[PDB]
RNA sequence: GGUGAAAUUCUUGGAUUUAUUGAAGACUAACUACUGCGAAAGCAUUUGCCAAGGACGUUUUCAUUAAUCAAGAACGAAAGUUAGGGGAUCGAAGAUGAUCAGAUACCGUCGUAGUCUUAACCAUAAACUAUGCCGACUAGGGAUCGGGUGGUGUUUUUUUAAUGACCCACUCGGCACCUUACGAGAAAUCAAAGUCUUUGGGUUCUGGGGGGAGUAUGGUCGCAAGGCUGAAACUUAAAGGAAUUG
């Protein structure tokens, strides 16, 4: 029915990603992560900050090509925390209640087998 | 003396295990040991449901929540997650709930 | 009866330049003048003679090899590595 | 396997060692079958080679050096290669082989 | 003080002794 | 003089009834009597000499020609060679890793020889006294032993002179420097104990 | 003062024919141009949709597929088979505790020459009157299903080029061969073909890739 | 980017993010469990080969061939050492950004050695069950691993089988758990830590108040760091265990 697009959401901890790109993956549209849309340093993770991301990221994404898109969730993943962000959960409400269709979404965060030692060696990161 | 008959906790007959990284503070520590947690949680949450199967194509769609495992220090997951701690009896019980 | 409690072969240099380089050269020595078994006939009749020539007492075949042991190491690997790369080329 | 073939031959057979000696057998057709070691030359080969076919000898090239056929046979020398002229207990005219 | 470095403290000073007393040799 | 074997590769003459005598350098593994295969169309076995268009990437080489014919330029020395690290059919090149690790891209109809030089690992042996060094140059030329510029005098070298033995300015000397002028480090990028990893990227 | 926007081509993508629908989406990539163009430049790109999104049922939600680009023509390029996926999620929910993990895989050709690797994973189930809460194989039975997976998929393949191939895995035919030869052994369940990857493929040959289009 | 929050840092070099594709070294996620195995250290992707082993089954064979062990020897986590290779990752040292009154640190960045492997050393771990080994006897319970036996037991249909998985009972031998306590302990607790003043089945090692001290000295091993062996003078009335209550 629509025009498809990837969402292709990197929701990290202390910032939050999301652009819109062709379903070929190649050619990319209107990124604007959520540091950009305030500056506390520390708020750059923060739901607030992610829909107003997802505002001016919904907006190019309807003023080019994409009338509807599928996403895919990413977190930090290798040898990282592997969990959801803050900002994810708010970027797909944000960008479903633009009026933007959705389907077919999954959670592509990378997952090793155990490898390439984590930092903050063997006692810990502590404080 | 001894606090506990499953010492740290259990192995028994093995002698070595392989150690796995807190999901935390990323603290080496002994598959045994680990203090492991499920997670399961739909992509979407309560507010989110909704808004989904709303403005999205599809016949309410699947919904295909995330699982993952997740590993805890000890003194990582007393500071948070499943833990507390209990009596001299309350903590021999090993129920689940 | 036993002469030497280590220094073996490399006793000829007496006191001189130091242990470790006694060591280290005993080591290599040893590793050149041994005989080592013939790809062909069979015996172990192969001796050296210069730096990477590897003669065979009977067959009089000469192979060219490392310098002070017949097979390298490197060349070990390269064997196999053409050994693989070569049947690329059939099946 | 082929080599538990050749133990039972050597102790229930009748053979000979060495290369004139199954020339000689070649010749006089006495052999059935001949074996050959990997490391034996080839020129020597295809002279075998060459006086079986002519004794209608069926022939065996074994893998392994001369060195291993000598072991083989049961023996503390080395072989480059043997005849059987009359197989024993075993099998091995008729047979893979 | 911990045993460990306790252990180390030990094992420092057995090595200085080590030397002090070699230059005597 | 040389640290490596050489191998005399005997052919016969294509355009006239003759012998035709080469001088190879042995790779290792090479033998008396073996048969030697040289040309586009060819194997790939040791001793074999292949334009390097012509073998796989991952194929190790000797003695490999610079431009293609100049009869061998590229790892000459024992224990030394090149590695194709593939190609462009497209103005057919091929690209390698030198035995200094630098990456040169010659002809795709160079050619080469497949294997490693032997003679392998000559220099792990300690040179001992002096003689050994001594009769390692007496084949070579006139280079040793060598007298430290810091202990002649003035006229006989930039380091030269001085109540104690020392080299008084950098000894770091540009590559604009005139004849007379270099002895030192020359042209040199940095200096001091090379610390950590080297090699490549 | 730019906006690559009033600049940008436009394109749609055509599937390949054992399918439902050869419509697919949009894409963007440059006007023409004489000196680096849009055509030889790259077109080469994939595609990642789900085969319930391609077939349309939703029995195939899960198994995501990658589409190669080889051609183009006339504001329509053609795709074919560059590989196949599982998703994230059901691989996930298909990995339960209590029970036995398999999995074995081959490397294996076609008659139009393709090289490429298929996976399978299968699961042990406990039966209707099973006491026991948690139904291991005997490690011999792990060995042998491999072998006999190994057995199974190689025969499969060097099925007629990917087109056989590709008309082969959609309705499932060797889950259900794989369910054949292993309930000897043990019940098992689950048993899909998982991931397929393709690492080597022949010449263009413009004749042959043109078989699936018209 | 990173954090409690910041900074050091990276960004006309399109940084972060996207795509295809490639290389290098390491690791074996999920399945992984009061589950398996090995003398311990230790051991988790596939396949092939090489040899090894327990438990079981046994109306097989030998026939006291055994039990435990100074001397002596095989193995031996990690770090560490020598000689190559490797060197992604993480990362003692070092240099830094911060925090502090200070902050040689915790947190952030860079990163040498190390981490990986081959050959050769080293021989220590809270190497732990802080619990020697062989034999016997003494008590109840449902799980589980492996082997076996028993069936007009279920499930797989092809035509009933045969198989395979599964269910029930029983029995050897495992890893464990539960409940009791006859009994034991100073107690915490222990089916052994029980059958010890009603004190004896065999056998090996170690300890004899706390410091001094695993120091001094000798001998021996090692390239080193260090391993084994290992005192005394003097000092001191407690140190210490488990539990009770604040
Ligand atoms: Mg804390
Ligand atoms: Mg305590
Ligand atoms: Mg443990
Ligand atoms: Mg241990
Ligand atoms: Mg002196
Ligand atoms: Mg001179
Ligand atoms: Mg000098
Ligand atoms: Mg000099
Ligand atoms: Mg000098
Ligand atoms: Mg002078
Ligand atoms: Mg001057
Ligand atoms: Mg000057
Ligand atoms: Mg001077
Ligand atoms: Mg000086
Ligand atoms: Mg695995
Ligand atoms: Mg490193
Ligand atoms: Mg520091
Ligand atoms: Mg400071
Ligand atoms: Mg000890
Ligand atoms: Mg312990
Ligand atoms: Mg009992
Ligand atoms: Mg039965
Ligand atoms: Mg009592
Ligand atoms: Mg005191
Ligand atoms: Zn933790
Ligand atoms: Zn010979």
């Amino acid at each position: 029915s629509q025009v498809f697009g990837v969402a292709r959401i990197y929701a990290s901890f202390n910032d939050t990603f999301v652009h819109v790109t062709d379903l070929s993956g190649k050619e990319t549209i209107a990124r604007v992560t959520g540091g950009m849309k305030v500056k506390a340093d520390r708020d750059e993770s923060s739901p607030y900050a992610a829909m107003l991301a997802a505002q001016d990221v919904a907006a190019k994404c309807k003023e080019v090509g994409i009338t509807a898109v599928h996403v895919k969730i990413r977190a930090t993943g290798g040898t990282r925390t592997k969990t959801p962000g803050p900002g994810g959960q708010a970027a797909l409400r944000a960008l479903a209640r633009s009026g933007l269709r959705i389907g077919r979404i999954e959670d592509v965060t990378p997952v090793p087998s155990d490898s390439t030692r984590k930092k903050g060696g063997r006692r810990g990161r502590r404080l | 003396p001894k606090k506990r008959a499953s010492n740290g906790r259990n192995k028994k007959g093995r002698g070595h295990v392989k150690p796995v990284r807190c999901v935390n503070c990323s603290k080496s520590i002994p598959k045994d040991k680990a203090i492991k947690r499920m997670a399961i949680r739909n992509i979407v949450e309560a507010a989110a449901v909704r808004d989904l199967s709303e403005a999205s194509v599809y016949p309410e769609y699947a919904l295909p929540k995330t699982y993952n495992k997740l590993h805890y220090c000890v003194s990582c997951a007393i500071h948070a997650r499943i833990v507390r701690v209990r009596s001299r009896e309350d903590r021999k019980n090993r129920a689940p709930p | 009866a036993k002469r030497t409690k280590k220094v073996g072969i490399t006793g000829k240099y007496g006191v001189r330049y130091g242990s470790s380089l006694r060591r280290q050269v005993k080591k290599l020595e040893i590793q050149q003048h041994a005989r080592y078994d013939c790809s062909f006939c069979g015996k172990k009749t192969v001796k050296r003679g210069a730096a990477g020539i590897w003669t065979c007492s009977c067959c009089k075949k000469t192979v060219a090899g490392g310098a002070y042991t017949v097979s390298t190491a490197a060349a070990a690997t390269v064997r196999s590595t053409i050994r693989r790369l070569r049947e690329m080329v059939e099946a | 396997s082929i080599n538990q073939k050749l133990a039972l031959v050597i102790k229930s057979g009748k053979y000979t060692l060495g290369y004139k000696s199954t020339v000689k057998s070649l010749r006089q057709g006495k052999s059935k079958l001949i074996i050959i070691a990997a490391n034996t030359p080839v020129l020597r080969k295809s002279e075998l080679e060459y006086y079986a076919m002519l004794s209608k000898t069926k022939v065996y090239y074994f893998q392994g050096g001369n060195n291993e056929l000598g072991t083989a046979v049961g023996k503390l020398f080395r072989v480059g290669v043997v005849s059987i002229l009359e197989a024993g207990d075993s099998d091995i005219l008729t047979t893979l082989a | 003080m911990r045993a460990k470095w306790r252990k180390k403290r030990t094992r420092r000073l057995k090595r200085k002794r080590r030397k002090v007393r070699a230059r005597s040799k | 003089g040389r640290g490596a074997p050489l191998a005399k590769v005997v052919f016969r003459d294509p355009y006239k009834y003759r012998l035709r005598e080469e001088i190879f350098i042995a790779n290792e593994g090479v033998h008396t009597g073996q048969f030697i295969y040289a040309g586009k169309k060819a194997s790939l076995n040791v001793g074999n000499v292949l334009p390097l268009g012509s073998v796989p990437e991952g194929t190790i080489v000797s003695n490999v020609e610079e431009k293609p014919g100049d009869r061998g330029a590229l790892a000459r020395a024992s224990g030394n060679y090149v590695i194709i690290i593939g190609h462009n059919p497209d103005e057919n090149k091929t690209r390698v890793r030198l035995p200094s690790g630098a990456k040169k891209v010659i002809s795709s109809d160079a050619r080469g020889v497949i294997g490693v030089i032997a003679g392998g690992g000559r220099v792990d042996k300690p040179l001992l006294k002096a003689g050994r060094a001594f009769h390692k140059y007496r084949l070579k030329r006139n280079s040793w032993p060598k007298t430290r510029g810091v202990a002649m005098n003035p006229v006989d070298h930039p380091h030269g002179g001085g109540n104690h033995q020392h080299i008084g300015k950098a000894s770091t000397i540009s590559r604009g420097a005139v004849s007379g002028q270099k002895a030192g480090l020359i042209a040199a990028r940095r200096t001091g104990l090379l610390r950590g990893s080297q090699k490549t990227q | 003062v730019v906006d690559p926007f009033t600049r940008k081509e436009w394109f749609d993508i055509k599937a390949p024919s054992t399918f439902e629908n050869r419509n697919v989406g949009k894409t963007l990539v440059n006007k023409s141009t004489g000196l680096k163009s849009a055509s030889d430049a790259l077109k080469g790109r994939v595609v990642e949709v789900c085969l319930a999104d391609l077939q349309g049922s939703e029995d195939h939600s899960f198994r995501k597929i990658k589409l190669r680009v080889d051609e183009v023509q006339g504001k329509n390029l053609l795709t074919n088979f560059h590989g196949m996926d599982f998703t994230t999620d059901k691989l996930r929910s298909m990995v339960r505790k209590w029970q036995t993990l398999i999995e074995a895989n081959v490397t294996v050709k076609t008659s139009d020459d393709y090289v490429l690797r298929i996976f399978a994973i299968a699961f042990t189930r406990k039966q209707a009157n099973q006491v026991k809460r948690h139904s291991y194989a005997q490690s011999s039975h792990i060995r042998a299903i491999r072998k006999v997976i190994s057995e199974i998929l190689t025969k499969e393949v060097q099925g007629s080029t990917l087109a056989q191939l590709t008309s082969k895995l959609i309705p499932e035919v060797i889950n259900k061969e794989i369910e054949n030869a292993t309930k000897d052994i043990f019940p098992l369940q689950n048993i899909h073909v998982r991931k397929v990857k393709l690492l080597k493929q022949p010449k263009f040959d413009v004749g042959a890739l043109m078989a699936l289009h018209g």
